[PDB]
């Protein structure tokens, strides 16, 4: 009974993020001498072009990690990271202007990345 | 004097430890406001004596222990920070969980 | 995957099941349910979530569903619930209550709360959210008492005043049409919601009337000015024409009536009855017994809250220098006696937590404390969980129910007796943003941030001339929000509704925003949430005992308090 | 008659040729001209010259020549130059730098400087004179920041900010229509000039012009609310349509691209770099690299000014606090150390002294110190004069033409930068009269008297109780200039030609003076005064070495700075 | 520190005593208003150390005699009054004729 | 108390003066709001002892001397003004180059 003022006292078990959406695991590797690190929150085929990692794949999908945390990606490091499914109506604007409007369509996504020098477009 | 709002906010600190250290002197435990202002009043004086950040980011984390406060007090205060002239200019300390 | 529970209420604040201690109390508050979507929360911060494209949505104008204000992560207590939610404002009203974010790419985004372009963000995760105070027992005697108000958690003044008169310091009266328009003019500069009573006293109709007309949003009969039955009747038939509240302290002298009397001179209509429990005033010794009437709307001033051991030494002492009472006349011992009562201040305590008194108040600088209604509302509610235990209708060892039927005490209570609960006293949708984030650790001690329709007018925050705005000294200081024209913007003045069809804020020149008062008249115990008990209550003549339904209350006076000696300087 | 050098300096002060110390540093100007005519020197007092009938005219009327307010004697420091003239004064605005006095009697009077009956007289003889200072980098957190800026000679604020909000803490955005016109209002209230930045955020354009359009005078892009090549490219668009400045703080993290993206997007369009050095937020590690194009106008924030030995302790600390970062996370401790450099803090001491970044200004409340732009300016020239010694221009011993560039830093170029130069930013004719007056002994410290529009807004003056102003305590005040209305007339809110086109003012009933953001779109770093080096700055990717055409930048940081315990309480 | 209004204002009565009682130590007979600042930082101090309003009662009468002030000061003070935070939550203590 | 603006005010003067004196006597040489804010104080305090403006004239130029305070502190202090209430009511004291 010592008196820790507001203190929490949290109900037990564990709480599942991004429940029930599709979980995607690939390789990701920073092709550049700088450091990058990605928000949990950004469409992740739009990430930095020196990021080499199979572009596709990132359509339509952001990682899978808590909210408000991010992915670091030291010059040089290759590593796997878990994606998973963007939510709601499912469009991307504005970022990096690879999408603006529905991630269906892949077929555009990929040859705006292209064209722009995004690596990893196979 | 030619005192800034700053200076005239802080000579307030100052005050609040003098009253805290009397009560402390005559054997009262000291309740938050009373810590946070002692420990504030000391990193401000150290940086008046020419002491470097560092030595008070050290030197705060012994200022008051937990025999001197209320109980809760210690885990009520997280960090401390306050900023002084040192010789080279103003500068912000921050002592992380002082009371422990 | 997961994050374990812990680590999660670190990051976002705590979600259903999880409990939260108020302050320094025993009392346990715990998150009933959260519109999150687990993995979408909102936060704002470098590589966070509401960054365009992502969490903020890049597309939409101001008009199109966007937010002015998100509030994330809050945990909210209030009468309708204590739960987990982003707040969203728009024109400094509350427009939505769930989950903001961006419809783009999250699930579960309420339509009409979208983090756009136009949208600030305040991070409330790991604070808990109530709404503004409202307190109805004010005397405006010294204007700095507004800064020790907000500093509590205040956001509503309702009462009377024209400074340090004598009639001011007795009395929550601003009289007749010139002081009212005069006060009406000093309000522009006041940064908080005001309502302006008049002078509840007069054998004609006109005189009283005619305060109505020019501005004020109520009445107070007070003993001082006669409180005889001729005055009761009047300003009752006055306020059900005009459709606005009465406030009552009774004729404690018993001069022209006892409390029957005066009960018999209200006959069946509506009243809010003031410091109840007749400390600060009231019929001696039974005026208590009026807060078992269907028609009674009854609050508590502040210094009868809670019975500690120093109450009665400090409140007979105190009505001597209040009444100018001298030693050596037996009359003025007989008279203070008969006012100052163990039995019916605890009784008090016990009333409150059975739901039979509504509301709290201050009676600030005549008989009471401006920044300490929102503070003695809990330590009240502390004590008798002490004494009493947990309370029947609690489940999962938290005391939810209690926090519901106290928070209602200062907020939603006392705004539904004014007339004023569709502008404010609750966090609901359509509701006018006043709102006040704690730190829980200073929960009902110290206020963290004072939003006023939606801008910050009150901050506990530090050195301004620092490169970040928490070193020391952190105080109590007026933010952006009081500054200018703004404070026009973000404040209210609560009037009659004869008074505003009458032109007079133009007449007048005022450029707060105007509030209507209306249903007052329509309203009864029965109304007030999670305090609408009647019973019969009765007051032994010889002992003072207090009965209520055969039963009788007794409590015992405690040696400390919580949010006390922990907290304050002095 | 001849009077030597020392009495003429005592009693009018300096004239060409003398030399004088800046405060407690070993920075000398020297006066290089001077618009007197010895022997008809101007001064104000008993038995002195400025008298109805002698150097005062007794005939003309206001609308003939004569002035509102004349200086006496002023020591100007400006980017214009380093002179002794008197400064004439109309209507809130500097009329004429000259000479001062009646021509009936006196050679050499300026011809619209004539002291007549409407003249009121300063005495400026022995103090410098300055332009007051220009803050582009203000966070509105807290409306204690405002006395604390003037206490430091700095006379507008730009930057954004609704208080104490998460958003505002962290970026100086006031986001959309609602918010910047409830900061507009408060404005109202602040005895400074404001401009106020809206969120240079969205993927369409109509969600950020609507912001301009509201009373916006420019934008902020800030990688907190996604710095993204999307948000770059519409902010960029929507300025060069509207004639405003674009702030940045870009993209730490390198989430969306590296520099080379940042500027890809920027497309050879004019923008203001925001603290380039990095410490205060930017590309790790190497967005100093900015400050070498010719598009790129580039500001440092105060805290890295200059480079001393607590400099480094204090700033990691500083950034694990605001930005919560923890020991025990890896990834943190790499964030910290790829964002804190000393090769990066050292090499942007050299940048200054050689011009290359051309702008000084604070960051206030958020990673700087409101009070302390023009203090730190000074210590920088002073600490580089100590190790790099005299520059090749200089001439005659003195340090002139380093207190030429310096004084730029934050008086005419941030000025330029803004598109408010027409009317603030330095000591020329037409423009409006902010005046700083300094003691040498505190200049660069504390300021004297602050004069806006014509009127003192703040001085350091004694007890107000006292027979004369100079008994103590000496304190910074807040003077007739910002009481009642005259708040209005001497201070400018700065606004987009699209909103005052629209009538935005009317519409919010603002009275302050109104000013024209212009010209801001058709300028590069060839028109920052005194500091418009373009060079190629490399920054090493392994160990943070800076290289300006291929020479290494290398520092050392000091043990003690002037103007620092000698001048200060805490 | 969470300063509120009223903490502010009561330190000033706290430096107001420390001043008068420091004037009182080299012989000089207390004015008005030094004397009541001395007892109303003196009932303040007894509410921190945990007295009750009654102890304070009794004590307020004893902190200066009339051979500690001024001519006419007994009789320009009719009573002393002063809010301060017991153990209790806060009290108005009241002391009538402090100085007889 | 019944204070007067100019009475809340010269408060901040003596509670400088405190922390000032506090700084010299753990051996620090004192700086220009330091210095300023020592003698002021000890002008106040001298016209509350009842000592003449012209006894007060001689002795604040030996308050503190230039071994007392920091380098260019005695060349910045030209004069040191303070009003008080002396037995013969409020008179204004002059101390020219206290610092010698
Ligand atoms: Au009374
Ligand atoms: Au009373
Ligand atoms: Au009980
Ligand atoms: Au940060
Ligand atoms: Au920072
Ligand atoms: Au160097
Ligand atoms: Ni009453
Ligand atoms: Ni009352
Ligand atoms: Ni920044
Ligand atoms: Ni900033
Ligand atoms: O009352
Ligand atoms: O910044």
């Amino acid at each position: 009974n010592y008196i820790v003022p507001g203190e929490y006292r949290v109900a037990e078990g564990e709480i599942e993020i991004n429940a029930g959406r599709e979980k995607t695991t690939i390789r990701v590797s920073n092709t550049g001498d700088r450091p990058i690190q990605v928000g949990s929150h950004i469409h992740f085929v739009e990430v930095n072009k020196e990021l080499l990692f199979d572009r596709a794949e990132g359509i339509g999908r952001r990682l899978n990690i808590p909210s408000g945390t991010a992915a670091r990606f030291e010059p040089g490091e290759e590593m796997e990271v878990e994606l998973t499914e963007l939510g709601g109506n499912r469009e991307v604007f504005g970022i990096s202007d690879l999408t603006n409007g529905s991630v269906d369509n892949k077929e555009l996504i990929l040859q705006r990345a292209k064209e722009l020098g995004y690596k990893g477009v196979e | 004097m030619h005192l800034n709002p700053a200076e005239k906010e802080k000579l307030q600190i100052f005050l609040a430890s003098e009253l805290a250290l009397k009560r402390k002197a005559r054997g009262l435990k000291l309740n938050y406001p009373e810590a946070v202002a002692i420990i504030t009043s000391f990193i401000m004086e150290g940086a008046r004596d020419g002491k470097t950040v560092a030595m008070l980011m050290e030197e705060g984390k012994h200022v008051l222990t937990r025999d001197d406060v209320m109980e809760g007090v210690p885990e009520m205060i997280d960090d401390i920070q306050a900023e002084a002239t040192f010789p080279d200019g103003t500068k912000l300390v921050t002592v992380h969980n002082p009371i422990s | 995957m997961k994050i374990n529970r812990q680590q999660y209420a670190e990051s976002y604040g705590p979600t259903v099941g999880d409990q939260v201690r108020l302050a320094d109390t025993d009392l346990w508050i715990e998150v009933e349910k959260d519109y999150t979507t687990y993995g979408d929360e909102a936060n704002f911060g470098g590589g966070k979530v509401l960054r365009e494209g992502m969490g903020e949505n890049g597309t939409y104008t101001r008009t199109e569903n966007v937010l002015d204000l998100l509030l994330t992560n809050a945990l909210i207590l209030d009468y309708t619930g204590i739960y987990k939610a982003d707040i969203g404002v728009k024109d400094g009203y509350i427009v939505g209550i769930g989950k903001g974010g961006n419809p783009d790419i999250m699930d579960g985004v309420t339509p009409n709360m979208i983090v756009g372009t136009a949208t600030e963000v305040i991070a409330a995760e790991g604070k808990i959210v109530t709404a503004g105070g409202i307190d109805t027992h004010v005397h405006f005697i010294n204007p700095d008492q507004v800064d020790v108000a907000l500093a509590n958690g205040i956001t509503t003044l309702f009462g009377g005043g024209t400074g340090p008169a004598e009639g001011s310091k007795a009395t929550t009266v601003t009289p007749g049409p010139w002081n009212i328009e005069k006060m009406l003019k000093s309000t522009e500069g006041l940064p908080i919601n005001v309502g302006i009573l008049g002078k509840g006293h007069g054998s004609s109709i006109a005189p009283i009337m005619e305060q109505i007309d020019a501005g004020a949003a109520g009445l107070k009969i007070h003993e001082d000015w006669g409180a005889t039955p001729a005055s009761i009747d009047r300003s009752l038939t006055v306020a059900d024409e005009a459709d606005v509240q009465v406030a009552i302290h009774s004729d404690t002298l018993n001069e022209a009536g006892f409390l029957e009397d005066t009960l018999r001179a209200i006959n069946g209509r509506v009243i809010h009855s003031f410091h109840v429990e007749g400390a600060g005033g009231g019929h001696a010794p039974d005026i208590m017994a009026m807060a078992g009437h269907p028609n009674v709307l009854p609050s508590s001033t502040n210094p009868t809250r809670p019975f500690t051991v120093n109450t009665i030494d400090e409140h007979l002492d105190m009505l001597m220098v209040c009444h100018h009472l001298k030693q050596n006349i037996p009359e003025d011992v007989a008279f203070a006696d008969s006012r100052i009562r163990p039995e019916t201040i605890a009784a008090e305590d016990i009333l409150h937590d059975l739901g039979i008194i509504s509301m709290m108040s201050t009676d600030a600088l005549a008989m009471g404390r401006a920044g300490e209604m929102v503070l003695r509302t809990w330590q009240t509610a502390d004590k008798m969980k002490k004494q009493r235990g947990p309370l029947a209708e609690e489940k999962n060892g938290s005391d939810n129910f209690r926090a519901k039927r106290y928070v209602s005490k200062y907020t939603i209570n006392p705004a539904i007796a004014q007339g004023i609960a569709h502008e404010v006293g609750s966090i609901e949708e359509g509701k006018f943003a006043d709102l006040v984030l704690w730190e829980p650790k200073f929960f009902g001690v110290k206020a963290d941030r004072v939003i006023k329709g939606g801008i910050i007018a009150y901050a506990q925050i530090g050195d301004p001339s620092a490169s970040i705005p928490t070193p020391q000294p952190v105080m109590g200081r007026r933010m952006y929000g009081t500054v200018g024209d703004l404070i026009h913007d973000t404040n209210i003045t609560f009037m009659s509704k004869s008074s505003i069809q009458q032109g007079v804020p133009a007449k007048l020149g005022l450029k707060r925003r105007i509030g209507t008062v209306k249903n007052c008249r329509n309203i009864g115990k029965k109304d007030m949430k999670w305090n609408d008990v009647t019973t019969d209550i009765d007051i032994n003549p010889e002992t003072y005992e207090v009965k209520v339904d055969g039963e009788v209350l007794t409590c015992e006076p405690v040696k400390e308090l919580p949010m006390a000696q922990r907290y304050f300087l002095f």
